[PDB]
RNA sequence: UCCCCCGUGCCCAUAGCGGCGUGGAACCACCCGUUCCCAUUCCGAACACGGAAGUGAAACGCGCCAGCGCCGAUGGUACUGGGCGGGCGACCGCCUGGGAGAGUAGGUCGGUGCGGGGGA
RNA sequence: CGAUCAACGGAUAAAAGUUACCCCGGGGAUAACAGGCUGAUCUCCCCCGAGCGUCCACAGCGGCGGGGAGGUUUGGCACCUCGAUGUCGGCUCGUCGCAUCCUGGGGCUGAAGAAGGUCCCAAGGGUUGGGCUGUUCGCCCAUUAAAGCGGCACGCGAGCUG
RNA sequence: CGCCUCCUAAAAGGUAACGGAGGCGCCCAAAGGUCCCCUCAGGCGGGACGGAAAUCCGCCGGAGAGCGCAAGGGUAGAAGG
RNA sequence: CUGACUGGGGCCUGUAGAGCACUGAUAGGGCUAGGGGGCCCACCAGCCUACCAAACCCUGUCAAACUCCGAAGGGUCCCAGGUGGAGCCUGGGAGUGAGGGCGCGAGCGAUAACGUCCGCGUCCGAGCGCGGGAACAACCGAGACCGCCAGCUAAGGCCCCCAAGUCUGGGCUAAGUGGUAAAGGAUGUGGCGCCGCGAAGACAGCCAGGAGGUUGGCUUAGAAGCAGCCAUCCUUUAAAGAGUGCGUAAUAGCUCACUGGUCGAGUGGCGCCGCGCCGAAAAUGAUCGGGGCUUAAGCCCAGCGCCGAAGCUGCGGGUCUGGG
């Protein structure tokens, strides 16, 4: 599932979650799209759990596109130890997300599979969403 | 992309500003040889000596020794004594050298 | 069609006092003029889901001008996914580069084989005149199989009217389906962990 | 469990040590710096390890001239 | 004090790439030679000298063109010094002063100082 | 000129261990107990509805993921206590919580009946004797309506045991 | 456990943790002084043995090469040859 | 007179933000080396690819150790304001070198800790003196020289405990919500927008009908609209999907979308905002500080008044410093 083919660092400092997204904010591939509306580190796990809901409502038909992608390394230490003695190790990888980015579109399917798909993946996620359809306003960015 | 005349220019040229004397500009055409003394504080120049304005005659480096001596006659006059030679894109050699040469025996001091 | 809207003019008022009165901020600007306009959101919003950025609007001014325009750019507030403010591009005589729809006719026979018709452009970027703005410019689909493509290269255009893109540029594709029969070949798939790339002596 | 990291160099205390306008007197230091992302100007020394100083008194000006580099003059008194 | 050219600076691509066109009287270049000065890790290509039959082909200069490159508002927004509020938090707002980046409209096939030769 | 005086501002020219036979001065400036803050781990409860259940997502189940509660586990932290806050287990004596083991009242069932399963209400009372082991726990024997699980400084040593 | 480079470091300087990454304890008689000359990597095309890459030719190519060694800064209008 | 602080001016900077031009990352598509696999060959070529995929490009993004950009600020110098328990110089005497809470910016930790380690600020330390916060070092208010049975305010308050409004106007809530919690769930309530469908008679109710090809096609072990598929086509019609849901092992059957009659005016579906509901179990006796409160004594919006400290004022006094 998706992490870093490579990487220059293997483990990156925490950093914040302040402010609207950044970009990938509009529709850009698809009829609909799931858009965050709060902050949160979206782990790997979880986008493939989304995933794989939308592909198993589908069952053959339509695609998905995934737009976010984990390549914030997350650390933790080994149970029981005590503070100090390094950072902990990289046991898994996460997407920043923060509110207003598209972090899935849907096409070539109809809108109550598309509305239904997209509910589904909201479920696997630890963040409220909101489901969107291709506006004008997307076509004019 | 710059040539090997223009690296060699900027080369020699650097080296002589940085002393801040007035410098004794030198081009070389393939008929004609020409003198100018610049100030590059106020990027002026101060008298010129061309063989063209002299229409001076035959032996390419007779001609050059005479212009500098004509800029150096000109260039007392004026008041100007010391100066650096800016042998720009040539080596200081034959007709160059001989304006160099020429200039010298007018007492430009250099 | 061609649709009208009705504008004004603003100065010195906020931004935020004309949002929170319902109006939209916007300017109005072309090589000989600049203003500072605002048109109300409600029927602003009517208009531009109909016309885009593909279709005149005409600018009805309180000075009693009327103004044929485009839709040059939309701001929008990326948290609440909300118009803030429009640019009105007032067109002239001159030709104009401008985006027309695309209509994509006809069904593949790889979407009926099972594909997905992925619409990569939906407008295509094109000098034409004011005077002679298309409503559309069709493409035929049907013969793209998984996983043919189109180019704006493959684009009929109508008279008067020119690409400006590349016409290597990419504008439809036929690619395969989702399917759960390849979920269990992802899932018991082995990814090595990511290599740190070398530094140091190391290298 | 330990540490593989854990070393720094002391810090070196570079950058600029007159800015444009200050009076400075001969042998005076107005640049700190690794290369030259200054450059020196009228009346501006640099040493070995790229040091700006001033060769005389006076006032120190600034001057960037784009793809010739930034400059560190001083204009006497 | 105007136009062309030749030197030499300054601004530091609005000055660049590319395409086309143009100039040899003058100037510049290529050019003609390699005796002489000087020269090639081989080569008169370069550097250098002595020349003056030819050509502006190359180069250089000067024009035109916006395909690229470069520059780029106005408006709006992000962010924010200072002042205030809200949320259990992740975080979210308001006031006052400041205010990008991206993008849009558009701009650009340079401007200018000093000396020299020529022209009117 | 002679320094891995590298513990690199370098105590001597010259130096390792052990103490449950231990001692003094100090510290709750700092650990072991208990409490506290926290809740990763732990226990419990939910959301989603892939899929199972012949048929039928939801009788009984719940992939991949998502949200919480509690403060009984193991820890994190080091905040009162080191001019002392006695420790496991048992015995004795209780008392409380309810996420209920039984008894009482219910809905659903893939509830014919009888017997069950699952959830809801319910803390009034009740919740055995023995073999093993210091044990808590657990396994086993014989029963039982049932042989509940937790808190009270892992309740209770100025109450006993040891 | 001293020293160097980067980050953390909140756009002067400085700034901690058993925070995130690397290096030093040398070397060079030229790899130093000065004078003179020269300009890269890489891409494409062409060339016996000859290859992805040996050496040659042409075109494009402002610096992505090089600068003894870490990293950073600097740098061809040279600090590179 | 040089100070903190401030005004103007210059220079220095690489963070916030943003960006992708460099270093890396990155999903998809295009294009296209090289591999895989498939035809065809060993005579050395050739073609096919819904396979992995370099370079390049397009769309869309990510970064403390990336930056084509880049603030607000900050630093420093100059001129000016600034006479302050300011500043500078020399010397005598120290104490301190266990900090701590809070706000903001980071690292570590788990986007844990009354956690830990730095930075800017602040308070406590030393203001455990005073008002507010039920009580409470560091939250809000405010820097206590002494005295007064005088006055004004601050935060916070004005139904009673308890000093001052059972003050005024508009709205919301019915949950004692207020008076501790989340995903998520819901014909709770109110205010908005947006579709439709309807007096070319809607919705609801009642009333009929809802049909031949079709026990249909992948199909056999059943698959007959309604166990999965690579299908939705006709026919008679007012109308009718080879079918919404229930049922059969199959069948049938009910009944939906569906059309006609019946009444006679609304009806169904979205989306957004305010306030509430559930989700909500822990151990001695409960409770929002208590009592008690419902067009509030709750919440939101707008006001007038008052109460309220050791702050400020009036009066009197002390001491030190400065000026007479
Ligand atoms: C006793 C003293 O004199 C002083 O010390 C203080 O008290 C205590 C100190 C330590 C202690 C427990 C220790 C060291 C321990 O290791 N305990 C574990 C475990 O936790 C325990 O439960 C038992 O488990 C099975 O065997 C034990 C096991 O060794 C218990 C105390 O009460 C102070 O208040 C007293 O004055
Ligand atoms: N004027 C300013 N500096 N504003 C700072 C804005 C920060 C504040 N948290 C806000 O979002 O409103
Ligand atoms: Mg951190
Ligand atoms: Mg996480
Ligand atoms: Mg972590
Ligand atoms: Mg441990
Ligand atoms: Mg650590
Ligand atoms: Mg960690
Ligand atoms: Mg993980
Ligand atoms: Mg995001
Ligand atoms: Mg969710
Ligand atoms: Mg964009
Ligand atoms: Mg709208
Ligand atoms: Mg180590
Ligand atoms: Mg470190
Ligand atoms: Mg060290
Ligand atoms: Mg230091
Ligand atoms: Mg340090
Ligand atoms: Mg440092
Ligand atoms: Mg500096
Ligand atoms: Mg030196
Ligand atoms: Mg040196
Ligand atoms: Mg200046
Ligand atoms: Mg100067
Ligand atoms: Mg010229
Ligand atoms: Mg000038
Ligand atoms: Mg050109
Ligand atoms: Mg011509
Ligand atoms: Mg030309
Ligand atoms: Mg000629
Ligand atoms: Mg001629
Ligand atoms: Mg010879
Ligand atoms: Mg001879
Ligand atoms: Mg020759
Ligand atoms: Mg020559
Ligand atoms: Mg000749
Ligand atoms: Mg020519
Ligand atoms: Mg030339
Ligand atoms: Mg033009
Ligand atoms: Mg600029
Ligand atoms: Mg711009
Ligand atoms: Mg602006
Ligand atoms: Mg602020
Ligand atoms: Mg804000
Ligand atoms: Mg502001
Ligand atoms: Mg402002
Ligand atoms: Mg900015
Ligand atoms: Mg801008
Ligand atoms: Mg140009
Ligand atoms: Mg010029
Ligand atoms: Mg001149
Ligand atoms: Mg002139
Ligand atoms: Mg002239
Ligand atoms: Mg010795
Ligand atoms: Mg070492
Ligand atoms: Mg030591
Ligand atoms: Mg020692
Ligand atoms: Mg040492
Ligand atoms: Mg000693
Ligand atoms: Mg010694
Ligand atoms: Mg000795
Ligand atoms: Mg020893
Ligand atoms: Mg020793
Ligand atoms: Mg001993
Ligand atoms: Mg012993
Ligand atoms: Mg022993
Ligand atoms: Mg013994
Ligand atoms: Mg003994
Ligand atoms: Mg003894
Ligand atoms: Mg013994
Ligand atoms: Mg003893
Ligand atoms: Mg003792
Ligand atoms: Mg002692
Ligand atoms: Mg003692
Ligand atoms: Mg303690
Ligand atoms: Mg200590
Ligand atoms: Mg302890
Ligand atoms: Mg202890
Ligand atoms: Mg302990
Ligand atoms: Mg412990
Ligand atoms: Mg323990
Ligand atoms: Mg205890
Ligand atoms: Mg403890
Ligand atoms: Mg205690
Ligand atoms: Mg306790
Ligand atoms: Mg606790
Ligand atoms: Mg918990
Ligand atoms: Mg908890
Ligand atoms: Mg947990
Ligand atoms: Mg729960
Ligand atoms: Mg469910
Ligand atoms: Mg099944
Ligand atoms: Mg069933
Ligand atoms: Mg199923
Ligand atoms: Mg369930
Ligand atoms: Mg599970
Ligand atoms: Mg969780
Ligand atoms: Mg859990
Ligand atoms: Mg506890
Ligand atoms: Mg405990
Ligand atoms: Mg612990
Ligand atoms: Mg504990
Ligand atoms: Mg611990
Ligand atoms: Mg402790
Ligand atoms: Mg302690
Ligand atoms: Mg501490
Ligand atoms: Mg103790
Ligand atoms: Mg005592
Ligand atoms: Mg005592
Ligand atoms: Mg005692
Ligand atoms: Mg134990
Ligand atoms: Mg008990
Ligand atoms: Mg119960
Ligand atoms: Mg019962
Ligand atoms: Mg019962
Ligand atoms: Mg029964
Ligand atoms: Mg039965
Ligand atoms: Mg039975
Ligand atoms: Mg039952
Ligand atoms: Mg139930
Ligand atoms: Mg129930
Ligand atoms: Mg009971
Ligand atoms: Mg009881
Ligand atoms: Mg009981
Ligand atoms: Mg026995
Ligand atoms: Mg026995
Ligand atoms: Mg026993
Ligand atoms: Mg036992
Ligand atoms: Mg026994
Ligand atoms: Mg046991
Ligand atoms: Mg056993
Ligand atoms: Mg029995
Ligand atoms: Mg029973
Ligand atoms: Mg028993
Ligand atoms: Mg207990
Ligand atoms: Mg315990
Ligand atoms: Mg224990
Ligand atoms: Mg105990
Ligand atoms: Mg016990
Ligand atoms: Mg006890
Ligand atoms: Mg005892
Ligand atoms: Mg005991
Ligand atoms: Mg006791
Ligand atoms: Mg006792
Ligand atoms: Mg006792
Ligand atoms: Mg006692
Ligand atoms: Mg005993
Ligand atoms: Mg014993
Ligand atoms: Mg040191
Ligand atoms: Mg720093
Ligand atoms: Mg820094
Ligand atoms: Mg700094
Ligand atoms: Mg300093
Ligand atoms: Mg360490
Ligand atoms: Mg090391
Ligand atoms: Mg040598
Ligand atoms: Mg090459
Ligand atoms: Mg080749
Ligand atoms: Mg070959
Ligand atoms: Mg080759
Ligand atoms: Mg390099
Ligand atoms: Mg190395
Ligand atoms: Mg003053
Ligand atoms: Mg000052
Ligand atoms: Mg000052
Ligand atoms: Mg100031
Ligand atoms: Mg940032
Ligand atoms: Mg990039
Ligand atoms: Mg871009
Ligand atoms: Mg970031
Ligand atoms: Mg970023
Ligand atoms: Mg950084
Ligand atoms: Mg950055
Ligand atoms: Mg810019
Ligand atoms: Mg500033
Ligand atoms: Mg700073
Ligand atoms: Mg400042
Ligand atoms: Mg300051
Ligand atoms: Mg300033
Ligand atoms: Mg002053
Ligand atoms: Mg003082
Ligand atoms: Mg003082
Ligand atoms: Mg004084
Ligand atoms: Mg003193
Ligand atoms: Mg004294
Ligand atoms: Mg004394
Ligand atoms: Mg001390
Ligand atoms: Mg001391
Ligand atoms: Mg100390
Ligand atoms: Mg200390
Ligand atoms: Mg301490
Ligand atoms: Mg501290
Ligand atoms: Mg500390
Ligand atoms: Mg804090
Ligand atoms: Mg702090
Ligand atoms: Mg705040
Ligand atoms: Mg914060
Ligand atoms: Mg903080
Ligand atoms: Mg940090
Ligand atoms: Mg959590
Ligand atoms: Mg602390
Ligand atoms: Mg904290
Ligand atoms: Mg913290
Ligand atoms: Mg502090
Ligand atoms: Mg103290
Ligand atoms: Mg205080
Ligand atoms: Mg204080
Ligand atoms: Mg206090
Ligand atoms: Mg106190
Ligand atoms: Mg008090
Ligand atoms: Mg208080
Ligand atoms: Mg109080
Ligand atoms: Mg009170
Ligand atoms: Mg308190
Ligand atoms: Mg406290
Ligand atoms: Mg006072
Ligand atoms: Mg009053
Ligand atoms: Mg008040
Ligand atoms: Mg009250
Ligand atoms: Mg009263
Ligand atoms: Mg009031
Ligand atoms: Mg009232
Ligand atoms: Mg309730
Ligand atoms: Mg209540
Ligand atoms: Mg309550
Ligand atoms: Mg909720
Ligand atoms: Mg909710
Ligand atoms: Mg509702
Ligand atoms: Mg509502
Ligand atoms: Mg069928
Ligand atoms: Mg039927
Ligand atoms: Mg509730
Ligand atoms: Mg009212
Ligand atoms: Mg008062
Ligand atoms: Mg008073
Ligand atoms: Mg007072
Ligand atoms: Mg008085
Ligand atoms: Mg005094």
């Amino acid at each position: 599932m998706l992490m870093p083919r490579r990487m220059k660092y293997r483990k990156q400092q925490r950093g914040r979650l302040k402010g609207a997204t950044k970009g990938g904010d509009y529709v850009a591939f698809g009829d609909y799209g799931l858009v965050a509306l709060e902050p949160a580190w979206i782990t790997a796990q979880q986008i493939e759990a989304a995933r794989v809901a939308m592909v198993r409502h589908f069952r053959r038909g339509g695609k998905i596109f995934i737009r976010i992608f984990p390549d914030k390394p997350y650390t933790k230490k080994p149970l029981e130890v005590r503070m100090g003695k390094g950072k902990g190790n990289v046991e898994g990888y996460v997407a920043v997300v923060k509110p207003g980015r598209v972090m899935f579109e849907v096409a070539g399917v109809t809108e109550e599979q598309a509305m239904e798909a997209l509910r589904i993946a909201g479920h696997k996620l630890p963040i409220k969403t909101k489901i969107v359809r291709r506006d004008a306003y997307d076509e004019a960015q | 992309r710059l040539t090997a005349y223009e690296r060699r220019k900027f080369r020699v040229r650097n080296r002589i500003k940085r002393t801040g004397r007035l410098r004794l500009s030198v081009f070389r055409s393939l008929k004609h040889i020409y003198a100018q003394i610049i100030d590059d504080e106020k990027g002026v120049t101060l008298v010129s000596a061309s063989s063209l304005a002299l229409k001076l005659k035959g032996n390419k480096t007779e001609v050059a020794r005479q212009v500098g001596r004509a800029l150096a006659e000109k260039a007392l006059a004026l008041g100007i004594k010391q100066v650096a030679f800016d042998r720009g894109p040539y080596k200081y050699h034959g007709r160059v050298k001989a304006l160099a040469e020429g200039a010298r025996e007018g007492g430009l001091e250099f | 069609m061609e649709y009208r809207l009705k504008a004004y003019y603003r100065e010195g008022e906020k931004p935020s006092a004309l949002r929170r009165a319902g109006k939209l901020p916007g300017v109005m600007y072309n090589r000989h003029l600049n203003r500072k306009v605002y048109v109300d959101l409600v029927e602003f919003d009517k208009v531009f889901r109909q016309a885009s950025i593909h279709h005149v609007i005409v600018l009805e001014l309180p000075d009693g001008q009327s103004l044929p325009t485009l839709v040059r750019q939309v701001n929008l507030d990326k948290r609440r996914r909300r118009p803030e403010h429009v640019d009105f591009f007032v067109l002239s005589d001159e030709p104009v580069e401008m985006y027309v729809p695309l209509r994509f006719v006809g069904t593949p026979a790889g979407v009926r084989a099972g594909g997905v018709l992925q619409e990569i452009h939906r407008d295509i970027l094109v000098k034409v005149s004011p005077r002679n703005i298309p409503e559309f410019i069709e493409v035929d689909v049907s013969g793209l199989e998984i996983g043919d493509s189109l180019h704006a290269s493959d684009l009929k255009l109508p008279p008067g009217v020119e690409l400006a893109v590349s016409p290597e540029e990419t504008i439809a594709a036929v690619v395969p389906p989702e399917d759960v029969e390849k979920l269990a070949e992802e899932a018991a798939a082995e990814v090595a962990e990511p290599e740190v790339i070398k530094k140091g002596k190391e290298e | 469990g330990s540490t593989r990291n854990g070393r720094d160099s002391q810090a070196k205390r570079l950058g600029v040590k007159r800015y444009e306008g200050q009076v400075v007197r001969a042998g005076n230091i107005l640049v700190r710096q690794r290369g030259t992302r200054f450059k020196p100007g009228k009346n501006v020394g640099m040493g070995r390890d790229f040091t700006l100083f001033a060769l005389v008194d006076g006032v120190v000006e600034f001057q960037d001239r784009g793809r010739l580099g930034r400059y560190v003059h001083v204009r006497p008194l």
